[PDB]
RNA sequence: UCCCCCGUGCCCAUAGCGGCGUGGAACCACCCGUUCCCAUUCCGAACACGGAAGUGAAACGCGCCAGCGCCGAUGGUACUGGGCGGGCGACCGCCUGGGAGAGUAGGUCGGUGCGGGGG
RNA sequence: UCCUAAAAGGUAACGGAGGCGCCCAAAGGUCCCCUCAGGCGGGACGGAAAUCCGCCGGAGAGCGCAAGGGUAGAAGGGGGCCUGACUGCGAGGCCUGCAAGCCGAGCAGGGGCGAAAGCCGGGCCUAGUGAACCGGUGGUCCCGUGUGGAAGGGCCAUCGA
RNA sequence: CGCGGGGUGGAGCAGCCUGGUAGCUCGUCGGGCUCAUAACCCGAAGGUCGUCGGUUCAAAUCCGGCCCCCGCAACCA
RNA sequence: CGCGGGGUGGAGCAGCCUGGUAGCUCGUCGGGCUCAUAACCCGAAGGUCGUCGGUUCAAAUCCGGCCCCCGCAACCA
RNA sequence: CGGAUUGGGGUCUGCAACCCGACCCCAUGAAGCCGGAAUCGCUAGUAAUCGCGGAUCAGCCAUGCCGCGGUGAAUACGUU
């Protein structure tokens, strides 16, 4: 990323923003619950979905982390964390759309957006497509 | 450009919208503060002969008359992004000669 | 001194062909020849001051006119130039000593011009003007060999109510352009 | 570490609102540019301090391009 | 620096501020006393 | 003043320049 | 009364840009010229002066067209003074009054005041 | 200076991030004039970028110096003249526990710029600083130990954190 | 990790304070003396100034973070 | 701020006192010479003498002021 | 001064001159203003300087070698 070192905390309120519809691909992955999602936590379950089904087609990694992760290495209060230990996480409120597949068979879809949901530390659902965008 | 303008729309009362035409010269008594004109002593578009400046006096001096008439005298004077040096000149002078 | 060659040129020539090879409505339509202008990138004249003057009195003769001067304005860290102290030098004619540099342009000048070919037709703002370049200043009539401490070049231009370089090149042709065609 | 620091309070803005009464001199507005402009009986100094020429009352007139001119209403 | 601006012919000071090396040596601007009105004041 | 251009090839034009007497040539008429 | 145009102010983009059309007798600009007032660090381009001829090209006035810009519902919704309940927590919900933003239908290539000239 | 600060103000932590301890006689005052950065297209050295030309380009430049706010319907760019970086003042009001800070109409003397209206009691503004005591230098309607005078002191000015 | 000092041609080291223009020694390369080598003499070449971002008309030099090096400190329980 | 000493070639010093003399050392370039550096020997460029000013026939010289360095004791609300 | 380089034309030897001949004519006019440390040759018709011939051989890349004549020096205290 780039911008500047360190960032508050923030509470994480209603899941408003936090939560679209499936844009690209044809199945998706949604969050049910609120909190930060980590980057260690946004490979995991890329990695896991597409180590699933090799030579798989396109995974849409919707999301993605920004929020300089703050702690202080063992000791008391001087000042503000060092933060950075376990990087960076995305602001995830139920809704969200985390992950989405695409070009691929829904077999596959299921099984893997299942697995990377274990990679995920919030309870999660697996929503088709339907046909909700926005039109006439 | 008219910076000028905004200056004297801030100082007082009626002002003098001295606008010349390439060879007319139109002089208007308008207060601000409502938007009204006074004495509206207009130039080729009026009587008097054909000398610019000669006539930016006979017009000035057409102000005077009708202005002190109303009772009006305070010269707040409106140069109109012109350079007070020719015909304008006139204007304003002849007007505040008499 | 309103009376030259070139002029009537404009009038009695080039005028009405401009109404034959696109044809108009009104006068004030036509393409007149009405604004040109003079340069000189002078990082030169940066250290010496002397050098300066002569440029410009040289320029003063050429053109006919009187000279000016222009400085820069951002700063040239890697050619020792900043604030815009240092110079450049502009001159813009009209009217008849615009008319009387033209003449001498393409009925001195460009005439003995180092292995002269022609002026190149590319050299169009995209729309009705045109910019050449020029080294030696010295292809001018008045400058005496005997005369330049150095061969300083520059380049100047011409402004007209001309919309497309066509109608541009058509003017310019009839004026009494040589373009390297 | 080394961040602990802040100029104390200025405490700027609106001072006088329309609809309210004032003597000659009063500090209608203190600004930090010009988020206000002067207007009828309304002048400003070096701060750019918004204050009262006459006596009456506050009123403000929003005019975009123009600006947020705020004047006062002679009265007695 | 810190510069003081006496008076013509009288005995009176002003509060100045002159530039140390800055194209700055001599100040001969005028000003104003309170016996009369108006003389020239010289740096000093 | 009428600059007559004396270049050498057969053409004196009486433009406007310092100096009538300007000794040129090949100018536009050779 | 009403219409065209000139000066100037208000409303401050539903008046702005842009393509098209259109008006010169009048009004306006350009335009002729640079002797005098005066001027461009170079130019009468700008500012200035004296004033006929020419055009409405430039500028502007008026009108058209919506592509851009701009204005913008309604409906519901987010959030929320106030009152109340549920979960370990992260949080969630109901009653009461309030109620955006965004997106949709859609609107607009102006309206208006005083004075002056002309029928 | 900003955020934290929860839409008036204020508001804390060894909370996040950055400045000041200056500078300018022209970077001031008045008068008149002027309009950005960039992008494209065109042009002798240059050529990402000097300078010149055309069209676009409403503020993303500039505004001495951090940032905020303001700003071309000028606070910015230039020229002419000038020294209001004036004394004696000060209705009213911001701010505020005290003290300190901050804006200022208008009056009088006198003076600058402009035809005038009018503006000028420094710099677009918000940091660029220090109660009091002690003493220094200039000045002065004052005091001066019985008396003239001197020493010394007070008063206005200004100096050493 | 707290505080201080330091990364510059192949080796060691100056220049940073006081922004514009990398200096010295050794080595390396070419040439000479010698039968030959060293010593000695003649000339040449050689750097990204650790790194990334920032400040500036412009950065080895100014500011900040990271990385590596050296020194000091790390107590009362 | 008060007192006194000086600024002299790329650099320092003698000349100053009590004016008629820019000289000395080293560097540096060319010449002599040597196996070689050096010693040593010949010649040469570079100083408005920090500045401005005054007296004199002539001012580095004696003197007044101005700029700077260095020294001196003292001072600090 | 200097003649390198190079464009174009042409001459002759030889089956044949792209690689590779010599030569002529026109144009082109390079570095070089006397040479860093170091080093070479000669004691008189010598050094220096100038031209000539031959072997070689179709021709010739010859500034090479061998031979010949023209003009015609300087200094040699001494043996460290
Ligand atoms: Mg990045
Ligand atoms: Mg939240
Ligand atoms: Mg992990
Ligand atoms: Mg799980
Ligand atoms: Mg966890
Ligand atoms: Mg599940
Ligand atoms: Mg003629
Ligand atoms: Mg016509
Ligand atoms: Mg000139
Ligand atoms: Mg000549
Ligand atoms: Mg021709
Ligand atoms: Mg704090
Ligand atoms: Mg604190
Ligand atoms: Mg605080
Ligand atoms: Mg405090
Ligand atoms: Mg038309
Ligand atoms: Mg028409
Ligand atoms: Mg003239
Ligand atoms: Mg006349
Ligand atoms: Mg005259
Ligand atoms: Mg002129
Ligand atoms: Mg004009
Ligand atoms: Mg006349
Ligand atoms: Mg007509
Ligand atoms: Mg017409
Ligand atoms: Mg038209
Ligand atoms: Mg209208
Ligand atoms: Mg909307
Ligand atoms: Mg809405
Ligand atoms: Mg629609
Ligand atoms: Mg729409
Ligand atoms: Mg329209
Ligand atoms: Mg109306
Ligand atoms: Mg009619
Ligand atoms: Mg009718
Ligand atoms: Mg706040
Ligand atoms: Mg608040
Ligand atoms: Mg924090
Ligand atoms: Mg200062
Ligand atoms: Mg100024
Ligand atoms: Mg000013
Ligand atoms: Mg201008
Ligand atoms: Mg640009
Ligand atoms: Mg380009
Ligand atoms: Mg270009
Ligand atoms: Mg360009
Ligand atoms: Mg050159
Ligand atoms: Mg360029
Ligand atoms: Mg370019
Ligand atoms: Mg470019
Ligand atoms: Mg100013
Ligand atoms: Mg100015
Ligand atoms: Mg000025
Ligand atoms: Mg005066
Ligand atoms: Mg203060
Ligand atoms: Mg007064
Ligand atoms: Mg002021
Ligand atoms: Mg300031
Ligand atoms: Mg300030
Ligand atoms: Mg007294
Ligand atoms: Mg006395
Ligand atoms: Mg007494
Ligand atoms: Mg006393
Ligand atoms: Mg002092
Ligand atoms: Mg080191
Ligand atoms: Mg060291
Ligand atoms: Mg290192
Ligand atoms: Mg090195
Ligand atoms: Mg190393
Ligand atoms: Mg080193
Ligand atoms: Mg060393
Ligand atoms: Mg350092
Ligand atoms: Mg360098
Ligand atoms: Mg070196
Ligand atoms: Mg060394
Ligand atoms: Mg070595
Ligand atoms: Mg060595
Ligand atoms: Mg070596
Ligand atoms: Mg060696
Ligand atoms: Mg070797
Ligand atoms: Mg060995
Ligand atoms: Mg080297
Ligand atoms: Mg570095
Ligand atoms: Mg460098
Ligand atoms: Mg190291
Ligand atoms: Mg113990
Ligand atoms: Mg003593
Ligand atoms: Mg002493
Ligand atoms: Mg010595
Ligand atoms: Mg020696
Ligand atoms: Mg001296
Ligand atoms: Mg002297
Ligand atoms: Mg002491
Ligand atoms: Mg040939
Ligand atoms: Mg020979
Ligand atoms: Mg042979
Ligand atoms: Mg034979
Ligand atoms: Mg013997």
């Amino acid at each position: 990323r780039m911008k500047y070192r360190k960032q508050q905390r923030g509470r994480l309120k209603g899941a408003t923003k936090g939560g679209d519809y499936v844009a690209f691909g044809d199945f998706g992955l949604v969050a049910l619950e609120p909190a930060w999602i980590t980057a260690q936590q946004i490979e995991a379950a890329r990695v896991a979905m597409v180590r699933h089904f090799r030579r798989g087609g396109k995974i849409f990694i919707r999301i993605f982390p920004d929020k300089p992760y703050t702690k202080k290495p063992l000791e008391v209060r001087m000042g503000k964390g060092k933060g950075n230990v376990e990087g960076y996480v995305a602001v995830v409120k139920p809704g969200r759309v985390m992950f989405e597949v695409a070009g691929v068979t829904e077999e596959q879809a299921m099984e893997a957006l299942r697995i990377a949901g274990h990679k995920l530390p919030i309870k999660t659902k697996i929503v088709r497509r339907d046909a909700y965008d926005e039109a006439q | 450009k008219f910076r000028v303008r905004n200056r004297i729309k801030r100082t007082g009362r009626l002002r003098l919208s001295v606008f010349r035409s390439l060879k007319h010269i139109y002089a208007q008594i308008i207060d601000d503060e409502k938007g009204v004109t006074l004495v509206s002593a207009s130039s080729l578009a009026l009587k008097l002969k054909g000398n610019k400046t000669e006539v930016a006096r006979q017009v000035g001096r057409a102000l005077a008359e009708k202005a002190l008439a109303l009772g009006i005298k305070q010269v707040a004077f409106d140069r109109g992004p012109y350079k007070y040096h020719g015909r304008v000149k006139a204007l304003a002078e002849g007007a505040r000669e008499g | 001194p309103l009376d030259l060659a070139l002029k009537r040129k404009y009038y009695e020539e080039v005028r009405p062909e401009l109404i034959r090879r696109f044809g108009y409505q009104n006068v004030w339509e036509v393409p007149r020849l009405e604004k040109v202008v003079i340069n000189q990138g002078l990082g030169e004249a940066k250290e010496d001051a002397r050098i300066l003057e002569k440029a410009a009195q040289e320029l003063a003769l050429i053109t006919g006119q009187k000279p000016a001067v222009t400085r820069a304005k951002k700063s040239i860290s890697n050619f020792k130039l900043r604030k815009g102290m240092p110079i450049g030098l502009r001159v813009t004619l009209r009217r008849d000593r615009m008319w009387i540099f033209l003449e001498k342009l393409l009925n001195v000048a460009l005439p003995r011009i180092r292995d002269f070919r022609g002026l190149n037709p590319n050299s169009f703002d995209g729309r009705g003007n045109y910019n050449l370049g020029l080294r030696e200043q010295l292809i001018f009539p008045e400058i005496t060999y005997d005369m330049v401490d150095a061969l300083r070049g520059m380049d100047i231009a011409v402004v007209t109510t001309a919309e497309t370089d066509e109608e541009a090149r058509a003017l310019l042709e009839l004026l009494g352009f040589p373009f390297r065609k | 570490t080394k961040n602990g620091r802040d100029s104390q309070a200025k405490r700027l803005g609106v001072k006088r609102y329309e609809g309210q009464v004032v003597r000659a001199g009063n500090i209608l507005v203190r600004q930090r540019g010009t988020r206000f402009k002067p207007g009828k009986n309304v002048g400003m100094g070096r701060d750019f301090t918004l204050f009262a020429l006459v006596d009456g009352v506050v009123e403000f007139q929003d005019r975009g391009r123009l600006g947020r001119y705020v004047h006062v209403r002679p009265l007695a | 620096l810190l510069l003081e601006c006496t008076e013509c012919k009288r005995r009176n000071y002003a509060t100045e501020k002159n530039k140390r090396n800055t194209p700055n040596k001599l100040e001969l601007r005028k000003y104003c006393p309170w016996c009369r009105k108006h003389t020239v004041h010289r740096e000093v | 003043v009428p600059a007559r251009i004396i270049c050498g090839c057969g053409n004196v034009i009486e433009t406007y320049s310092t100096k009538p007497e300007i000794y040129v040539e090949v100018c536009s008429k050779c």
